[PDB]
């Protein structure tokens, strides 16, 4: 399998 | 220097997207949430490469818009690893400050203040137990103008509570580049 993106960290 | 969290997809997706390779998600922002159907963690990007650790990500490719994006690189003895960022994905800058005054950013959007105390290692200021700090490998340890100082490692612990961070700093970064 692949590592997958599932969220964000949104920075200032 | 704020942070906050957004969720891409659910558990489903995330099994499917890891079997497929193929990820049509919108990227955005500079610290990726990542995961595997067992293990989350993070990726930081970082002059156009989504870099994280190696005891999470493998040698496992990423999903990706036109496929599974294949490693660019692979340090075992690092513990890091690296991928093209995907389309979408913001980048961050290496620091060149020299500023002792560090910032921890986790899963959870906190914005945790560490003192570097040596090329590799930084204090924290305020001691958070593991679990706080459990699944944040790979995320960043920012300067207070927010560029990339290192990637999160390790947590320098004493029976359970963590008094200091072990990161992999950008200059072993740009050394592997
Ligand atoms: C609390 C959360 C902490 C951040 C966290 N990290 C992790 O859970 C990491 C994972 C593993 O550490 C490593 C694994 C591997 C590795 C390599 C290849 C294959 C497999 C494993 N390489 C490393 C190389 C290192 O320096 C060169 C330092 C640490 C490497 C152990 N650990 C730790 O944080 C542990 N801490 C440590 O081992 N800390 C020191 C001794 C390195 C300062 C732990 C006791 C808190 C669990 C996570 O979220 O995963
Ligand atoms: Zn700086």
């Amino acid at each position: 399998g692949s590592v997958v993106i599932v969220g964000r960290i949104i920075l200032s | 220097i704020t942070a906050y969290s957004q969720q891409t997809r659910g558990l489903l997706g995330c099994i499917i997207t890891s079997l497929t390779g193929r990820d049509k998600n919108q990227v955005e922002g500079e610290v990726q949430v990542v995961s595997t159907a067992t293990q989350s963690f993070l990726a930081t990007c970082v002059n156009g490469v989504c870099w994280t650790v190696y005891h999470g990500a493998g040698s496992k490719t990423l999903a990706g818009p036109k496929g599974p994006i294949t490693q660019m690189y692979t340090n075992v003895d690092q513990d890091l690893v690296g991928w093209q960022a995907p389309p979408g994905a913001r980048s961050l800058t290496p620091c060149t400050c020299g500023s002792s005054d560090l910032y921890l950013v986790t899963r959870h959007a906190d914005v945790i203040p560490v003192r570097r105390r040596g090329d590799s290692r930084g204090s924290l200021l305020s001691p958070r137990p593991v679990s706080y700090l459990k699944g944040s490998s790979g995320g960043p340890l920012l300067c207070p103008s927010g560029h990339a100082v290192g990637i999160f490692r390790a947590a320098v612990c004493t029976r359970g509570v963590a008094k200091a961070v072990d990161f992999v700093p950008v200059e072993s970064m740009e050394t592997t580049m």
